[PDB]
Formats: structure tokens, sequence, C-alpha cells
């Protein structure tokens, strides 16, 4: 039988990577941080509210001059917000509302968008006739688009609820290359600071590392013990926090390998909507269902504070590439800006 | 809130000597017929028609003072 | 089954790949993580609010 | 020599009036603002979910503040029996009274036509409930309510009636009678006769859908149409009659100012009754209901 | 204002996109959002077609209603990340075949998404219509095989009456909200003209039901 | 993208006349809309502006109760009635498309022009120097200088640059100072400090000659400078 003697390998090479890592944790951070002032507690103020969404908002994305947004609504409406007059730049009408995900370019000239009808539509903010147009519609998903996010103006990764992410050159509308491992829906994307690796969450509990030229997956990460539906890399891009459904974030380090951190509470029982870190890396925000976020500190795993203040799920979070203020996101079809 | 306003059923058939007579009203239109309250020196009051003949040029005499 | 015996097959060449990896102890992946923190703290806004007058959004 | 009419002093209703209509209204005022400032403040809280049906609530809401705003003066009154108050005070509280009476009927029949129109032409209803043409009916409406106080504005007066003040309405001679015909037939065929066809016409097409497919939310619902109607005739109808009756009091009675007493305290308690609608009215039209209810509980909450 | 000339124009644009989002929203809210639902190889095709690659929608117009269906089959996923999507759809239509209990047993399967479908903590106020499809083809077969084979208990005779309200009644039982969510049940065929009035006359019921919630006699 | 005028010719003193513009090949109702003249010898003067939606009108103290500006937005045209016909209204008439949210370029485009022949607190800019000749492949500095600082509290100072090419409509080359235009080469740069500005070309082409205007965008009446003349 060559399929049991085939279990039976993997069942091994299972048991000595738990050795290898088990050997690798010599310490814990809780046991390194002890000596670590914390943070204290953080009081954030709203400053700015977002309305005209008339439907619940489940994708924000900051750009990358810390002004402009770019919210998604199942009103089947993209708003391009200008955070600090809080006045809207752009409206755009989607195609389909089912939208689940909302990616800003880092040059500011593009915004994807995607969600049940299996497409990543690239909308083109910067044309001749000043208006916005559909640049690319890209098939291939057959399952909903649930994130994207672009690496240049011509090359975005998205992942799929087929079990999938797939890099697409835009130019040409194909998949580069298709990223295949986990055996349950994908359910987020993150980058890397240099954009040479991403991790991706799933809802087998995983967290699998790609490099994204290779096209291969580098490590595996379990531990969750329900859907991942959040993730994020640390500002250095040498480890990443998850959030998911069981209540719980958890930090890994990419280099060690392991679970590095755990961060949970007895008064929450509710699922992790979105995660993000500070510029310095030293705070961690969660949005929950129980319709609040909360800041945690990152390397003692106390809760700094609470952002209360929507009336229902915290459906996404962001934060500014230059650090000065918080965006949330929720059901409750407004966003806040935080300071 | 209808506050049930002293009100008038008979008038004096003779004209009115209003010497005396300090003060007059007019009475409330919660009164089914319209009516003029006189009082006295004497001071018991007594009631009058608008139209009588005494009334009105000694309403005009008598004004509050 | 032949697509199992594939699947199979796959999963152990990921498994060993996954298993040849250079990792260092988690002391110093903690030390390095709470290094950076430590180096950025001053440039965090989130962490060591700004005065009102250069906060863009007061 | 100049002894033989003589006004009635009706001593002892001022001394039983003092003694019920000031208590009373102590305690229909204060209840009155209870209800009526809890609904507003549940209104005007989500800013989110408001259409014409909260338009309209809470236009009626204002009548009732309106109405109630008056009582505290008259108590006031009432005990000192002295009007301390000037003159452009009682053209403004004759003009809020009347203005409030009027408007809250008309609110009232605007919620009974908004529930029509939302339960028996609930297709229609999509793109006519609309809260422009709340605010827009919600306005012609005031204009009329202000429109019928008018009488009470112009012909309000002040006199000092011998070692004390009166404030009272003082119509024009040679046309009393005819006067408070009209002022009697406004608050008859506008605010009885009006609001019963209205209601009565709108709701059996109410209660007629209601009762087919029966269920136990549907039968809780015709029960409480049921009250609304009852509470409305029986609060309101007295007050009509005890205008009329007192209109043509000369000719009805034949013992002038001795049943004419009873009369006037008949239509002081009458009063009272009507007056207390104003309290019972956003019980029946928030409280009742479920939304309301539950955004009572949240703000309670916070 | 302490404005630039090119600030209060850009405030000018940000308020003629708010006019529009309104008139956007307004317009949305007359419309009428069905969850079409249920088994694969069920009547659902000859549903759109009488009515009228991911997520489907159909728009069609009745008595001065509009209407959008959305098809969420082709969507081979896990139903719980995407199903609270559709939390506020005014009413799910779920198509079952009768023809399905002679075919794990395949009614059963219909019976086991409907249990689930019904009982979700995202429709428990969602109203549900529910067609039971290929009524002709159910009349042939319930001669050659009982419905004991598909219901161990069933005690009644070969006829399409007993044995069709003993099938609605087994799926009206899986309502564990009777007091919050009705249950709409049609019985139709391959070759019916009343489908699109069966639905509209639930949604108008539907609609009722939302207007006595929002008037208060709810 | 397209403005074409239409109308003007030759018109007696007191008269009418009425001019078009006709868009196409953009979102027309998105853009707000400029007049803008150029007098037989002159510089340019801004004339008339409707915001996209036509909810604001802006007039020049010169103009304003004899001209309107009124544009009908689903047959693509913008007009402009004018009465009472002057001598000083002979000039080239310039319809000009403008866009206004955080990061847009207003002024890009401008129409090719109809000629019309008849038979105290406003922003004054002053670009004191008429001709400035060159040779290909040098450097050349251009200045304007303002009356009142154009720096903002939002940290935008409203400069625009102009090119005029001989017989040729205006087009833009740096919006808001220092960002420059789309379509412009990089030899073109802008820099300033609230009233004193400066347009830098670097390796000079023969295509750069042409006459180079600094406009003001703080508020309205939107104000031209003389303009600088480029020669050989
Ligand atoms: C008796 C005098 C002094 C007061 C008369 C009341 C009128 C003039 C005032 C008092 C109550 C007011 C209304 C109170 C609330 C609403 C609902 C709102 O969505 C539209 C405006 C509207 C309809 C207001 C308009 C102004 C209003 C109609």
């Amino acid at each position: 039988s060559e399929l049991d003697q085939l279990r039976q390998e993997a069942e091994q090479l299972k048991n000595q990577i738990r050795d290898a890592r088990k050997a690798c944790a010599d310490a814990t951070l809780s046991q390194i941080t002890n000596n670590i002032d914390p943070v204290g507690r953080i009081q954030m103020r709203t400053r700015r509210t977002l309305r005209g969404h008339l439907a619940k908002i489940y994708a924000m994305h900051w750009g990358t001059d810390s002004r402009l947004l770019v919210s998604a609504s199942q009103d089947g409406k993209l708003i391009i917000w200008d955070s600090y007059t809080t006045n809207k730049v752009h409206a755009i009408p989607l195609r389909s509302s089912w939208v689940m995900t909302c990616a800003y370019a880092p040059s500011g000239n593009y915004v994807a968008c995607g969600g049940l009808d299996n497409i990543c539509s690239i909308y083109n903010l910067k044309t001749r006739e000043g208006n916005v147009r559909v640049s690319r519609e890209l098939a291939g998903h057959t399952g909903y688009l649930s994130c994207c996010r672009f690496l240049d103006d011509n090359q975005i990764v998205t992942s799929s609820g087929d079990t999938t992410c797939a890099l697409w050159d835009i130019e040409t509308g194909q998949q580069t290359t298709t990223f295949t491992g986990h055996t349950g829906d994908v359910m987020s994307l993150s980058l890397a600071p240099d954009t040479r690796l991403f991790v991706s969450g799933a809802c087998d509990a995983s967290a699998k590392l790609w490099d994204v030229r290779e096209g291969m997956c580098r490590q595996t990460f379990t531990g969750h013990e329900s859907d991942i539906n959040a993730i994020c890399f640390f500002p250095n891009g040498n480890a990443f926090a998850t959030g998911s459904d069981d209540a719980t974030c958890r930090l890994f380090d990419l280099r060690a390998d392991q679970e590095l951190m755990t961060y949970s509470h007895d008064n929450i029982i509710c699922g992790i909507t979105s995660v993000s870190f500070s510029k310095s890396g030293r705070l961690l925000l969660a949005g929950y269902d129980d319709f609040n976020c909360n800041v945690w500190d990152a390397l003692k795993a106390d809760r700094a504070g609470v952002l209360a203040g929507h009336d229902n799920r915290v459906s996404c979070l962001g934060v500014t590439d230059d650090g000065m203020a918080v965006a949330t996101g929720s059901w409750d079809s407004f966003l806040k800006i935080w300071n | 809130f209808h506050f049930a306003a002293d009100c008038c059923t008979s008038y004096i058939s003779q004209s009115i000597p209003c010497s005396l007579m300090k003060s007059y009203f007019e009475t409330s239109s919660e009164c089914s017929k319209p009516g003029v309250i006189f009082l006295t020196k004497k001071g018991r009051q007594v009631c009058a028609k608008p139209s009588g003949p005494g009334v009105q040029d000694c309403m005009k005499k008598l004004k509050p003072y | 089954n032949t697509a199992s015996i594939a699947q199979a097959r796959k999963l152990v060449e990921q498994l060993k790949m996954e298993a040849n990896i250079d990792r260092i102890k988690v002391s110093k992946a903690a030390a390095d993580l709470m290094a950076y923190c430590e180096a950025h703290a001053k440039e965090d806004p989130l962490l060591t609010p700004v005065p009102a007058s250069e906060n863009p959004f007061r | 020599d100049y002894g033989d009419a003589t006004p009635c002093q009706k001593v002892n209703e001022r001394a039983f009036g003092a003694q019920l209509l000031p208590p009373l209204y102590s305690l229909v005022f204060v209840i009155g603002l209870v209800g009526n400032i809890l609904v507003v403040l549940v209104l005007v809280q989500y800013k989110r979910l408001k259409n014409m049906t909260s338009i309209y609530l809470l236009n009626l809401a204002i009548s009732d503040l309106l109405f109630l705003f008056t009582l505290p003066f008259w108590i006031d009154y009432k005990l000192k029996d002295d009007w301390v108050f000037g003159d452009a005070m009682c053209k403004i509280l004759s003009g809020f009274y009347y203005t409030g009476l009027y408007s809250e009927i008309f609110f009232i029949i605007l919620l009974t036509i908004d529930r029509y129109l939302a339960i028996v032409h609930a297709v229609f209803a999509l793109r006519a409930r609309t809260v422009t043409f709340g605010v827009i009916t919600s306005i012609i409406i005031w204009a009329l309510a202000i429109l019928a106080s008018m009488p009470g504005l112009y012909f309000s007066k002040t006199q000092w009636e011998f070692t004390h003040h009166t404030c009272s309405l003082h119509f024009p001679h040679e046309s009393l009678r005819e006067w408070k015909l009209f002022q009697a037939l406004k608050l008859n065929l506008f605010g009885l006769v009006l609001p019963l066809l209205v209601m009565i016409i709108c709701y059996t097409g109410i209660i007629k859908i209601l009762l087919r497919r029966p269920n136990e939310k549907k039968s809780k619902a015709v029960r409480l149409i049921f009250v609304i109607m009852i509470i409305f005739f029986l609060f309101w109808t007295p007050y009509n009659l005890t205008i009329l009756i007192s209109v043509f009091q000369d000719f009805l009675f034949t013992h002038e100012c001795e049943q004419s007493r009873h009369l006037d305290l008949a239509v002081q308690v009458t009063e009272v009754i009507a007056y207390t609608h104003c309290c019972v009215n956003p019980v029946i039209y928030a409280f009742v209901g479920e939304r309301f209810r539950k955004y009572l509980r949240q703000l309670f909450h916070r | 204002c302490t404005l630039s000339a090119e600030d209060k124009a850009a405030v000018e644009r940000s308020k003629m996109i708010d006019r529009n989002l309104r008139e956007d929203g307004e317009k949305a809210a007359r419309e009428v959002k069905l969850l079409l639902l249920g088994a694969g190889e069920s009547g659902k095709n000859t549903i759109v077609k009488q009515m009228k690659t991911g997520i489907v929608e159909t728009h069609f117009t009745f008595k001065d209603l509009h209407f959008k269906m959305f098809d969420v089959g082709a969507q081979r996923s896990e139903r719980k990340k995407w199903i609270h999507c559709f939390e506020g759809v005014t009413a799910i239509i779920f198509c079952v075949a009768l023809s399905d209990y002679d075919l794990m047993n395949r009614m059963h399967a219909s019976m086991k998404l409907f249990d689930s479908i019904c009982n979700n903590k995202w429709f428990t106020d969602t109203s549900i219509i529910l067609f039971l499809n290929k009524k002709d083809l159910f009349e042939e077969k319930i001669k050659k095989s009982p419905l004991t084979i598909c219901y161990p208990e069933y005690a009644g005779s070969n006829t399409y009456e007993e044995a069709a309200a003993y099938i609605q009644c087994q799926f009206e039982d899986l309502n564990k909200r009777k007091d919050t969510k009705e249950i709409y049940t049609h019985f139709t065929c391959s070759t019916d003209t009343k489908n699109v009035q069966f639905v509209f006359d639930a949604v108008t019921d539907v609609i009722i039901k939302n207007n006595l919630k929002d008037c208060g006699l709810f | 993208v397209q403005l074409v005028e239409s109308g003007g010719g030759l018109v007696q003193p007191g008269g009418s006349r009425k001019l078009s513009c006709s868009a196409s090949g953009f979102a027309f109702s998105s853009f707000g809309m400029h007049w803008v003249r150029q007098a037989p010898e002159k510089g340019l003067e801004w004339v008339a502006y409707i915001s996209s939606g036509s909810g604001t009108i802006y007039y020049a103290d010169t103009v304003k109760g004899r001209f309107t500006i009124s544009r009908d937005d689903p047959k693509n045209t913008l007009f402009l009635q004018m009465t009472s016909l002057r001598s000083e209204d002979t000039a080239m008439y310039y319809c000009v498309r403008s866009i206004y949210y955080y990061g847009s370029s207003p002024f890009d485009f401008w129409g090719q022009g109809t000629t019309l022949t008849v038979s105290g607190s406003d922003i004054v800019m002053t670009q004191a120097t008429s001709s400035v000749p060159v040779t290909p492949g040098e450097s050349v500095s251009i200045s304007c200088r303002s009356s009142k600082s154009l720096l903002h509290s939002n940290g935008n100072t409203y400069l625009y640059w102009f090119l005029q090419r001989p017989g040729q409509s205006p087009q833009l080359l740096i919006y808001r100072m220092s960002n420059l235009a789309s379509g412009v080469p990089d030899r073109f740069s802008g820099s300033g400090s609230g009233t004193a500005f400066t347009l830098t070309i670097s390796r000079l082409e023969a295509e750069d000659v042409g006459v180079y205007y600094c406009m003001q965008h703080l508020e309205y009446p939107l104000t031209f400078g003389a303009g600088t003349k480029l020669e050989l």
C-alpha cells in the first residue's frame, strides 16, 4: 500500500517539524518583555466620521499619501474619501454590489474591488476624460474574492474562496502564478514591506507564507482552532499577527517559525474581523463582532485600550502609512478616524 | 380652560343713574347673552345690556380711573 | 487511488522542504522584535501622541 | 332705585374647581411631559430610520408639548383666582392652546392615514411614504392649525374684575352667539366628526387585512386598534357635547344659573379628560410599538 | 470660512456626490431583494425561466414592484463566510424537488440544507417561499415507488394529495421559529403561470408585516 | 478631448452676440467651465466661470451685468450671452475646462477660441519682463510676483503656469506650484516662496518658445500675469 506508507511519512515529517520547533522554543516572548514598561492606557478620540454609505461597509484601504481612503460597501459603491476635509473625492458605481475587498494602488492611480462575482476589477482613477473607468476585469477564480493587494501598477495578488491565491499581470489580465496548498477558503492576505513575500490565512486554521516570484509555499503556521479572518505583517516583515473566529489573535515569527504570542481575554467571546499594527509595531489593533476594537500591547499581550463608537460589527481596520490615524469601518455604514 | 366667569341672567329695566356706580365690566364670552356689570357705592352689582340707554355714555364717562 | 497517490506525493514533497528550514531560537527573534519596537518608539503617533498643532486631524 | 337684576355669583363652583382642577392638572401636565419628552428623545436619536410615520409622530409630540406648556399658567390662575400675567401673555397662551388642540387632532388624522396607506396600499406606499412628503404635509397641517387658532389670538383679552383679574375671550357684541357657534363647530366638525370618520374608514380596511391569515400578533394589533378608537371617542365626545350645550344654554335651561352652574362644572370636569387624552396619546402611538420600545431600551442602556 | 476657491469647489463636488448617493439609496430602497436557494438539479432554473462565474442576478418587474433575485448557485465555498451578506434580503426562495425522494437520500439532503438555512442566525426574521417542483413527475413515480423508502414512519396511501401534504408538513416542521418567520409553500410544475403571482403575494405579506412593525402596530 | 468654440465675427457696438462651446470626448457634466479672453495684442484675462452643476457662477467686474454664462449639459454645450458690446470686448475667446477635488489639475484643457471684433482688491501679478532672448540647450528662469502671498493655510500655493505657442491656445505647465502637468516634459520646473515665483526650463528646445503666463487661483477674479515672451 503506497498510500498508507505515504501517509506515515507525512506523519513522521510532521513530528520532525514539531520537534525542531520545540527545540527552538528555549524561552517565550512573555519572559523577555517582562522588564518592558507597559504602554499605559491609550485613549483615542474620533476625529472624523465618514457618512454616505447606505449599507454595510466591508473593506477599506488607506492610500500611501495618508489622506485618501477607498471604502467599499454592499450598496454597490466605492467611495474615495479625503480624510482631512471629509469631502468625497470619487464615487464609483460597481457592476456587482457583493463586494468583500478593496485595494488602493501604492501609486494612487488605481483601485481594486472584488467579491461574490469571482472577479477582481481594476478601476483607473486618473483619466483624460475626468471620470473613473474600469481598466480591467480579472477572471479566473472559481470562488469569491476575499482580499486583493497591489504590488505595483501592473501586478496584483488576490485570494479566493476556491482555496487558492493568484498573482496577476494587469496588462494581459492573466495569472502569472497560482499558490495552492490551503485546504479551506483563504480569507485575507498581507504583503511584506518589501513585497518579496506574503502570508495568507485560511479557514483551515492555517497561515501560509509564500514567495511571490518562485510561487511556492515556504512555511505553514498552525495553532488557531477556527477560521482565520485577518492577517498582517509586523512593520519589519519578520513576524505577522493573525486573528480568528475563536476570539484570539496570535503573533507568529517567521524566522523562529513558531507561535510567539497570544492575545485573548475571557470577556471576549466573539470573532475577530480585522487586525492592524502601529508604525512602531508596539500596538496591535483588532476589530471584533462585539462592535468595537481592542488595542493590545503586542509585546506584553495586555489590553491597552478600546475604540468603542460603532453600532455594529467592526468589519475593517486600517492604520495609515505615516502612523497618525486609525480608520474603522463597520456594518453600521460609517467610517471613523481616530487619534 | 372655562373659568366659568360670573355672568348675567336678568337686566335692569330703567336707564342707569351711574352716579351710584363706581365701575363697569363687559361679561366674558362664556355667557349665553352679552351683558354689562355695574359696581356701586352701596356695593351690590347689577347687569345691563350693551345697547342700554345710559350704559354706553356712562362707560365712556366712567372709564378706568 | 492514483489521484490520492499524487496528492500524497505532493504533500510529502512539501513537508520535506518545509522541514529543511534554518530556524533561529525564539529568544533571539523575540529580542529582535522588541529591539525594533524600542527603536521606532518616538516615530509612532498612536503610541506617543503629537501636539494638536502638528496633528493633521485636529 | 335699581335693585332688580343681580349676577349669579358662582362662588361654590370656584371653590370646587379650585379643589379638583389644580391637583388634576398637576398630574396631567407632568405625566404628559414625561411621555412626550421620552418620545422626542427616542426619535431624533436614530436619525436614520426616520420616515413619514416618524415625522408625524414627532409633530404630534410637538403639538402635545405645545398644549402642555399652557397648563402651569392656568393652575396658577385657578389657584390665585388672579391673572398675574400680561395681555400679550393671554394672546400667546390662547393661541398656544387652540393650535395645540387642532394640530394634535390633525396629526392623529395624519398618523391614521399614514397607517392606512402603509398597510392597505403597501406596494404604492413605497413611492409615497417619503420624508419630503411628510414634511410638506406636516407644514400644511401646522399652517391649518395656526389658521384655526386666529379667533383665539385676536379676541382674547384681560380685564380687572373687582379685586381680581381675569383672562377670557370677550367676543364682539351682537355676534356673540354667532361667534360661539362657529368656535364650537370648528371643534365639532374638525375635532370629532372628521377624526372619527377618518379612523373608521381607514381602520375598517386595516382590520380587514389583518384578519386574513390570522396570527397572535395580528389579533393583538386588532385589539390595539379597537382600544385606540374607543379611547379617542370616549375622551373627546363629552367635551364637544358640553360645548354645544354651553353655546345654547339660555334656550335649553328653564331656571338659568341654577343648573347652568352645574353645566359649567360639567364643562370643567370634561375638559379634564379631554386634556388627559394628551397624556394617553404618546403611549398609544409610541410605547405599544416594538421598535420604539427597543430604542428606548437602548437609550436606557447607554 | 477659511477655505480656498478650490476647496469650495471641492466641497461643492462632494455635495453633488451626496445628492446622487442619496438618489441611488432611495431607488435601492424601493427594491425587493430575493435570495434564490436550493439543492442542485432541482427546479431552480425552471423558476428562473418562468420569472423572466459567481452570483447570478435576475431583475424583473411585476405590478409596479421591481424584483432582484440572487442565485448563489455555482458558489462552491463555505456558506458561513458569505451568507451574512444576504442579511436583510426580503425573502428566501427555496426550491425542493418532489421527485427527489427516491434518488444519502437526496430529499434528506434538501431537508438538511433547508434546516441549516431556516434556523440560521442571519435569517431569524426572514420569510421563506418554498417551491416544491416537478409535481408531475412525482405524480408518476408515487405509483411505482412508495414514500416509505424515503420516510420510514409514513402510513399513508400512494396518492398525490396525502403524500404531498406529508412532504410539506415535514418541511414546515423544520421551522424552529414559527412565531417570527412565515413559510409560504407552493406546489408548482414545469408548466405554470402563477408562480410569479404567488411570490408577489408572499412579498406583499412580508412588506405589510414590515410596515406593521414600522407603524407601531407590532 | 475637444472644446470647439463657435460664434464670433464682426458685431456693432451696443449689440449682442452668443458664443457656443461644444465639448466632446470627456465627462462634461463633471467639469467646471471658464471663459477667458485675449485682446488682439494683450495678455489673457479671465472673463466668467460656471461650476459643475451650475451651482456657482462668477464674472469679472468688467463684464458683470452685460455678460451671461450658461451650460446645457445634455447637449454638451456652454453658452455666453453678450449684450451692450464695447470696443474693449474685441478679443479671442477661449473656453477652458476645470475640475476641482483633492489632487486634481485645473485649467488643463483650452479650446481653440473664436475671434469677436467690435466696430481694487484684485490680486495683481506682475511679470517684470516682456522678452527673454534665448538659445537652445540653455537654462531659463522666468519670474512672477504677487501683491499678496498665494500660500494658504492648506499648504497650497495657488500659482498656475501657462505656455502659449505662436498661433495656438495656452497649455498648462505647472498647476499647483511645483506640480508638473500631464504630458509636459520634465524640463519644466516650478518653485517659489509666498509672493516670488520662478519657472525653470532646462535643456531648452525650439518648441519651448512662446509666451509664459503666471495665474493665481486663491479667489475670484482670477488674474493672469502680463506674460514673458521667449525669442529665437
Ligand atoms: C404656535 C407657534 C409659535 C408654533 C407653530 C409651530 C411651527 C411654526 C413650528 C413648531 C414645530 C415645528 C416642526 C417641528 C419638527 C418638524 C419635523 C422636521 O423633520 C421638519 C420640520 C418640522 C415640521 C418643524 C418645522 C417648524 C414647526 C412647524
